[PDB]
């Protein structure tokens, strides 16, 4: 029944989701903001549009109303969200089921039960899973500085509408827990509307653990194995590695069937993340999110099953195991290991802000082992600041993890980004370091290492020389 | 027997209305043939462009059909070399 | 029944398909084994009955053969390169750039591409979106041709033999590709 | 004390060879360092190229290291715009 999908997202999302339009043999439409002209996506599909004209670039994206009336107008069936814009977005989604045309993402009680985080944390209790010992809802001030007597600290302050660590703080005293109380305030309303701050037990170098579970119609919920993204920075996730081969293979498996079971509580449908907090063979729950991740991708090299094509084919209502092909979860195969790397234009000698200007130099690698989901970093493209720094996801894969650090670091200094300043020598840090190599990174890993902002000078001997040579 | 011998100049069989307006103007559509084969629907331009080309750093944009509009620029119109070819320097969506 | 034919006594151009399927980096393996180390203590490969197989792989070279001028190579500058990416997609590209002038003197190879799936027919569907998606302007290639043999069903139930090209006609129909970004910066800059 | 403030001033520990230059000629050295670090070993360019730049359509190599050979040839030279910024058409490696 479906011929025609829209993708209302930008960026390397949008480019991924209309190759597995294609490869299911679907109708492509892009949309796009004036000041996304350039954009590699928009020439990517069948049809684009303009959307949001006159407001700014990420409310253009935002434009609800807007991408509704250009889907419907361009026939498309359905459509794709991706993330980071309108996928966890409860307003859009059922508009879009309102429209008529089918939304490729969860349900709407999944939405709007994993979107507030003490509601999911609801759920999850009722499903059992453990989670980190908490507030029962969000208490005021005076009931986080009371959580912070009876339980004793480490405690951190966490907004139940956050994103990407904006209302999440940390307190060690009273007057920082009242600074980052007031700050998590802040920064709610000012981005979300409503603060509904809550408080959680600090744990001391957890591992971020990430189970992919993917759920058709029918009630068939499978896991996808599991994802380790300790490697961060200001808990924002810099290097993902897939499967965790810093933990037993069967405390894996016993964090997966938690997640597959608390779907299978909440009945989830489509692709989803169930985010893990682990310690010394522990784990707890954090957060679901109810659409597909950057990171799906080294999920898909280490099992062999395309995310995005049974996203499009659940949506379309198909069997995950009859019509998809997916096998049973026991024959679920583990085809060795694989790391994700997110080259963006962060500046590490610049305290990691967001370069902009001409790309004047792109080459990619490729080879065995390697996948490259790219954005917009072609040579001429004008890196703008309106959308996120993300210029090209590069995975490697490989039967062993030594393998794919060695083809991740081979990869890494064979990428070749002249014009804007990347995070590549932060990432060849990383890579470079013992601990990820073990496996064992934790959360803390790189806020306890200062060695990894040591860089070496580069030469850039043909930028030098052409400059030169213009000069004269 | 038209439409067969149509169908053998240009690289299609023909439409009925290609048939008769073959008939009328047979080196005339055979021009227009050659026209589409090199330049295309050049129909789909505004008229000052159609008729003047572009100048330097313009920006036109292009609706070729329904959902695909070319974005075209130009950017530098390089020196004709020794065999008299000039490279113009165009930023076709985006690239 | 099989007959031996001859042995290739060196790497093979379509040894990324093996490598794909197995997991097992040929080229490394070559370097190591010319290092002096031992398969399965040194180089770390497992015996034979754990070698695995991971699914199915295709491999298409795409060249500047024109299979509408008799595949024979062109030449020319390469004004646009377009690759694709994505989950199953392995490039192994030559000299294939934009600005790069193709010369008679070499292979007419432009850019291996391999797809790599579970399924077979995974594999096949993955092929016919990248030779889509590829994207080769200034020269001639041979993507037409292989759009026509991936859309084969003697090559998809995997039953294809040496003969089915040259017994098979409908292999070389070609549809007529508008190419209308080429033609329009023509006219302009004609005008 | 002489080293080290010219490790704070360049971006790196300098030899002795380094300091006893910075000791004579400050602020030449210091310039000095400032286009080594714009411009790069100006010094491996001949001598034509180094005080006249480049050509329309010529071809140069530069022998940056042992094996390692630029090839740069000027394309074109865009004309100046509006902030008086020229954009110069370069092949380096081909690309
Ligand atoms: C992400 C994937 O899975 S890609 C799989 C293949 N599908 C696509 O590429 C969708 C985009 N469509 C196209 O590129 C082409 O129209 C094709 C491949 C379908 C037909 O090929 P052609 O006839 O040779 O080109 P066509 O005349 O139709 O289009 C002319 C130009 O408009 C471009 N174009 C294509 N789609 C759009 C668009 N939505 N908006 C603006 N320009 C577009 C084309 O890239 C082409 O430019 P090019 O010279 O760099 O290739
Ligand atoms: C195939 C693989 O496995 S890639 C692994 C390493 N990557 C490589 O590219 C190996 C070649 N080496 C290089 O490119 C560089 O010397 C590096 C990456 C080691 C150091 O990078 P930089 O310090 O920033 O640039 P460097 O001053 O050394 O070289 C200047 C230019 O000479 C180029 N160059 C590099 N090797 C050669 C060569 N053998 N011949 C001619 N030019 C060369 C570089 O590409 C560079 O041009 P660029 O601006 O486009 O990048
Ligand atoms: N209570 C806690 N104690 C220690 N570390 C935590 C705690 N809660 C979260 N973290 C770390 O901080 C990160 C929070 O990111 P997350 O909340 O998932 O971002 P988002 O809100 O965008 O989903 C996690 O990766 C986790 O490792
Ligand atoms: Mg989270």
């Amino acid at each position: 029944h479906m011929k025609k999908l829209l993708v209302a997202n930008r960026g390397e999302i949008a480019v991924r989701v209309f190759r597995a339009c294609n490869e299911l043999g679907l109708s492509t439409v892009a949309v796009y903001a004036r000041e996304d002209e350039y954009s590699v996506h928009r020439f990517k599909a069948d049809e684009s549009y303009l959307i949001g004209q006159g407001k700014k670039p990420i409310d253009a994206y935002l434009d609800i109303d807007d991408i509704i009336r250009v889907a419907l107008e361009s026939g498309a069936d359905a459509i794709h969200p991706g993330y980071g814009l309108l996928s966890e977005n409860l307003e859009f989604a059922t508009k879009v089921r309102a429209a008529g045309l089918v939304f490729v993402g969860p349900e709407l009680h999944h939405l709007d039960i994993f979107g507030d985080k003490i509601k999911a944390k609801a759920a999850a209790d009722e499903a059992k899973v453990p989670g980190i010992p908490g507030t029962n809802g969000a208490v005021d001030i005076d009931g986080a500085l009371e959580f912070a007597k009876t339980y004793g600290y480490p405690v951190m302050i966490k907004a139940a509408l956050g994103g990407g660590g904006r209302g999440m703080r940390v307190a060690r005293n009273d007057a920082e827990m009242h600074d980052g109380y007031a700050r998590a305030k802040s920064e709610a309303i000012g981005a979300f509307g409503s603060g509904e701050i809550y408080v959680e037990k600090y744990i001391e170098n957890p591992k971020h653990i990430e189970v992919q579970i993917l759920g058709d119609r029918h009630g068939n919920i499978i896991h996808l194995h599991e994802r380790d993204c300790s490697v961060q920075r200001r808990n924002q996730k810099v290097i993902e590695i897939a499967p965790a081969v810093g933990l037993s293979p069967d405390f894996r498996n016993e964090i997966c069937e938690a997640a597959v079971k608390l779907c299978k509580n909440v009945g989830y449908v489509n692709a989803g993340t169930v985010e893990f907090l682990v310690k010394d063979d522990k784990f707890y729950f954090i957060e679901v999110n109810p659409r597909v991740q950057v990171e799906h991708t080294i999920t898909e090299l280490i099992t062999g099953v395309d995310i995005v094509q049974a996203q499009i084919l659940i949506a379309q209502g198909k069997d995950l195991h009859r019509e998809i092909g997916l096998p049973a979860q026991s024959e679920i195969p583990l085809l060795g290991s694989a790391i994700q790397c997110r080259i963006t234009t962060e500046d590490p000698q610049n305290g990691f802000l967001p370069d902009t200007g001409k790309i004047d130099t792109y080459r990619s690698p490729g080879g065995f082992g390697i996948r490259l989901d790219v954005g917009n970093a072609y040579a001429g493209y004008e890196v703008t600041p309106y959308f996120d720094s993300l210029l090209v996801k590069v995975c490697t894969f490989a039967n062993e993890f030594s393998d794919s650090v060695r083809k991740m670091d081979r990869v890494l200094h064979e990428f070749r980004i002249r014009g804007v300043k990347t995070n590549i020598p932060f990432l060849i840090n990383v890579i470079a370091n013992e601990n990820f190599t073990s496996g064992q990174a934790t959360t803390t890993f790189i806020d306890n290492t200062p060695s990894l902002f040591n860089f070496p000078r580069l030469r850039d001997r043909g930028t030098k020389t052409l400059h030169y040579l213009s000069m004269i | 027997t038209v439409k067969a011998d149509l169908e053998q100049k240009i690289g299609y069989e023909p439409g009925d209305h290609e048939v008769i307006s073959y008939i009328m103007y047979p080196q005339v559509f055979l021009d227009y043939q050659k026209m589409q084969r090199e330049f295309g629907a050049v129909t789909l331009l505004d008229t000052p462009t159609f008729l003047h080309g572009m100048r330097l750093n313009e920006k036109i944009e292009v609706q070729i059909e329904k959902g695909k509009t070319l974005s075209i620029r130009l950017d530098e119109i390089g020196e004709p070399d020794l065999a008299g070819n000039r490279v113009l320097f165009f930023n076709l969506n985006g690239q």
